[PDB]
């Protein structure tokens, strides 16, 4: 579920450079990468 | 004369380029710019 | 020794970059003026 959390990342300027990376909004990796949709699950439960 | 102008312009641009970035550390609360971090180091080094 | 050590240690830590860069700019401009004077002299005292 932690991976399903849509984390928001602010705009930061990396040290020792003039690059300012874009912020990330509602960054739910488990879902924004399609894994939630692909596997139909928000976690991993395995029974062998 | 032309190279004189170019070199002085390069130094002037380099000053701002060095001052541009920002700094963040886990042990030091907050995000520090170049001059703020330099000032903090000056004070701490001098007193210690 | 203490008085000099505090200042030199402060300088070594990149805490004087702006002033050093401006002084370097001034010195480079001085050297450029010297070069221009030498070129003008060489033009004046031709070897022909």
């Amino acid at each position: 579920d932690f991976l399903n959390i849509p984390l928001t990342i602010p705009e930061m300027r990396l040290p020792y450079t003039i690059i300012t990376t874009p912020p990330l909004k509602d960054f739910s990796l488990w879902e924004k990468t399609g894994l939630k949709e692909f596997l139909k699950t928000t976690k991993q439960s395995f029974d062998l | 004369q032309e190279f004189h102008m170019k070199v002085k312009h390069l130094i002037d641009s380099l000053i701002d380029f060095l001052n541009f970035p920002r700094f963040q550390f886990p042990g030091k609360p907050g995000i520090y710019t170049r001059e703020e971090l330099c000032t903090m180091f000056i004070r701490e080094v001098g007193t210690v | 020794l203490s008085k000099e050590a505090q200042e030199v240690f402060k300088a070594i830590q990149s805490l004087k970059t702006t002033e050093v860069l401006r002084n370097l700019q001034d010195l480079l401009q001085f050297i450029f003026q010297l070069i221009e004077d030498n070129i003008k002299q060489l033009k004046e005292m031709k070897f022909t």
